[PDB]
């Protein structure tokens, strides 16, 4: 509120500390990577210029 | 009103006759003929003046047109328009 | 197919070039000289081999061209290269 | 073999293109759709910002930790017209100054096709979530963005930013990253302790602009989506057009040949 | 011939250039010559270029002409067709569509055209 | 073209190489109509290497060095089955399409992709 302003800014669901918690613990479980890997992914050229060709081919 | 049920099979009567007679075949073994086949016989379905009407009837009929409306039938096979008789 | 099994190569003029502004619309991607190879001049021959390459870049990317300004230094230079030998 | 096999290629084709003509307007329509949600969510991210903004300059004796010094957003489903292509392609583009600045990288992802393409790298997923509405829920991020939070109240995370396609017009989707954690006359009558209402909205906004971004990708979706089968009806048209001439050139065959075993048999009697 | 004799610019107008076509398919037919490719007379070519090469601009006066063609099939590559089109100097193309809009005349500045 | 004549490794490496060729023309209509982006994860994989397949069939040889300039080359069997058994198995998913096109034997594709 302000002298000539009303605000209401609501919320979609109810919030507690156990459901914010819960969502993040099953997002981990979601995460489901037999194989974690580095990231250093050397291929993106490689495999960016071909989806690159493929995508303007089509047109 | 004139109906003629089916002009491809007077085609294909018409077709055996010449066959039969020996005389040349051309495009589906149709004679070359057989455009002016249903040609003399389909500009015959017309509207005449009352002139012709006058003239043809010795003066018994006057101011009078008369006419004649043709609705033949031909068959296709699947659909195909682009058949020598269609 | 029986004059190409007997002519020394064949220069193909296309429709879609030459109603694209390329008036001398012959097609390099299939158009061949079997024996003229060994006739050309000393300094037509030198200066050809280095043309026929260019045009076989810009093959491939033409039709993409308006959309091609953002890829490699390479792939730009041999597009705009292409564009100015065709 | 001949006319008849050739004329079976030409229906076929001829019913698919009728449908990406259709389908063409249907991805128009779900595109007004997109937009509609995108403009209805924009009042409550302002309002939050604003609040945000007087009650940390007002109130200098707490800073929060959001104040001082990737998720990625993709589709569920097919037709994309380069779409998810263009937005990886641009990631590389900051994550080389990452790899400049020699900083560590933690991922979050959001659809089935970008969860597809780090599974198949061997890309590091914190989170992920996937199989969501044309139409989506804010509840449903609530999730993938508290890991991506907590990442940075633990040290672990220095900047965070959201990777997503914006709508530029109907013709155009831009990738983007936008980094979202790192941001006079009178003062509030704060029933609560101002650091629970600063805690509780930056949480808010936060997700307020993750929900932002995967709406406005949504509507790029469906502008990726009318590209594509507008391309798909033109391309099928060509194929019926070098088809027909196939299919004439058997016609005029099938004259000539029966026409000349006629003549023969015809010389023979 | 006898107006362009005259000294005059004629006008030649054949109500349809393929029954013409058509007619010499029946006459060859019916003297028994053997039938050419798609089922056409073998003078095909002789019979189109016997009656087009008289139409041309002499010393004297000229002869235009104004034929109607119509397509087998909607096929451009047919026999008739594709020997008619040998002759022809201009394609004007009538279109449905631009006479709904109300202009007349109908031709389709796009697919009708001219070798002049 | 029988494993009692040309041995099972020979006639195994042909059998692998016409199977990968024969399904890559079946996706010819809906590769020419919806692009190489909707196949599935197996199909694109296959498509991919058909291409290499289609392009190692290709050879510069000593009769055509007038048409182009490169000088011709002869492969042996062993080198023959060698290269399209690697492609088979995976053994060059890396290297580039265009690295198979006119190089005699499978070691040339190798040096021809570092360009």
């Amino acid at each position: 509120v302000q002298p000539n302003m009303v605000k209401v800014l609501a919320d979609t669901v109810v919030r507690a500390g156990d459901l914010d918690e819960a969502a993040a613990q099953e997002a981990l479980k979601a995460a489901e990577k037999a194989l974690q890997g580095k990231g250093a992914e050397f291929d993106y050229s490689a495999a960016a210029a071909r989806l690159a060709e493929a995508a303007a081919q089509l047109r | 009103l004139i109906v003629y049920d089916d002009l491809s099979k007077q085609a294909v009567a018409y077709r055996q006759i010449s066959l039969l007679l020996r005389r040349p075949p051309g495009r589906e073994a149709y004679p070359g003929d057989v455009f002016y086949l249903h040609s003399r016989l389909l500009e015959r379905a017309s509207r005449v003046s009352e002139e012709y009407v006058e003239k043809f009837t010795n003066g018994a009929v006057t101011g009078k047109t008369g006419s004649l409306t043709a609705l033949p039938i031909i068959e296709t096979q699947a659909g195909d328009v682009s058949a020598f008789v269609p | 197919t029986n004059v190409i099994s007997i002519t020394d190569g064949q220069i193909f003029l296309e429709s879609a070039m030459f109603n694209s502004g390329i008036r001398p619309a012959v097609n390099a991607g299939i158009s061949v000289s079997r024996v003229g190879g060994a006739a050309q001049t000393k300094i037509i021959k030198k200066l050809s081999g280095g043309i026929r390459t260019a045009l076989a870049q810009y093959r491939e990317l033409a039709a993409f061209a308006q959309f091609a300004s953002d890829l490699d230094e390479a792939t730009r230079k041999q597009l705009e290269h292409g564009q100015r030998v065709t | 073999a001949g006319a008849k096999e050739i004329r079976s290629k030409i229906a076929s084709i001829k019913s698919t293109q009728k449908i990406t003509n259709a389908m063409e307007k249907v991805a128009v329509s779900k595109m007004r759709k997109a937009q509609m949600r995108m403009a209805a969510g924009r009042p409550y991210a302002e309002r939050i910002r604003q609040v945000i903004g007087h009650l940390a300059n007002a109130n200098p004796e707490y800073r929060h930790p959001f104040m001082v010094e990737y998720i990625v957003v993709s589709s569920d489903r097919g037709l994309c017209g380069g779409l998810n292509i263009n937005l990886f392609k641009s990631l590389v583009k900051d994550m080389s100054g990452y790899r400049e600045q020699g900083a560590e990288i933690d991922l979050c992802v959001i659809g089935s096709k970008g969860a597809s393409f780090f599974r198949s790298f061997g890309g590091n997923v914190v989170a992920a979530i996937s199989h969501l509405g044309e139409e989506p829920s804010i509840n449903d991020l609530i999730g993938s963005v508290k890991v991506m939070l907590d990442a940075y109240l633990e040290g672990r995370i220095d900047r965070l930013f959201v990777v997503s396609n914006k709508f530029v017009n109907t013709m155009t989707q831009k990738p983007t990253v936008e980094q979202l954690i790192p941001l006079h006359h009178w003062d509030y009558l704060y029933e609560p302790d101002a650091k629970s209402l600063l805690d509780g909205l930056l949480v808010r906004y936060v997700e307020s602009q993750v929900y932002q971004a995967v709406v406005e990708n949504n509507a790029c979706e469906q502008a990726a989506r009318m590209i594509a089968m507008k391309n798909a009806t033109d391309n099928a048209g060509e194929l019926i057009s070098d088809l027909q001439l196939i299919y004439n050139k058997a016609r005029q065959a099938a004259i000539t040949q029966e026409i000349s075993e006629i003549v023969g048999g015809a010389a023979a009697v | 011939e006898k107006f362009r004799d005259e000294g005059r610019d004629v006008l030649l107008f054949i109500d349809n250039i393929y029954r013409y076509t058509l007619a010499g398919t029946e006459v060859s037919a019916l003297l028994g010559r053997m039938p050419s490719a798609v089922g056409y007379q073998p003078t095909l070519a002789e019979e189109m270029g016997v009656l087009q090469e008289r139409i041309t601009s002499t010393k004297k006066g000229s002869i235009t002409s104004i034929q109607a063609v119509y397509v087998p099939a909607d096929d451009l590559t047919d026999p008739s067709p594709a020997t008619t089109f040998a002759h022809l100097d201009a394609t004007v193309v009538l279109s449905r569509d631009i006479a709904s809009l109300g202009i007349y005349p109908a031709v389709d500045p796009l697919d009708s055209t001219s070798r002049q | 073209l029988d494993p009692l004549v040309i041995g099972q490794d020979h006639y195994d490496t042909a059998r692998g190489v016409q199977y990968v060729l024969q399904r890559y023309k079946e996706l010819k209509d809906i590769i020419a109509i919806l692009g190489m982006d909707e196949l599935s994860e197996a199909d694109k994989l296959l498509v991919a290497r058909a291409r290499k397949i289609q392009r190692f069939l290709s050879q510069p040889f000593f009769v055509a060095e007038v048409f182009t300039g490169s000088p011709g080359k002869y492969v042996s069997l062993k080198d023959t089955i060698a290269g399209f058994k690697g492609i088979l198995n995976g053994d060059y998913d890396h290297l580039p399409e265009q690295a198979f096109y006119m190089v005699g034997g499978i070691e040339e594709a190798v040096e021809k992709a570092k360009k």
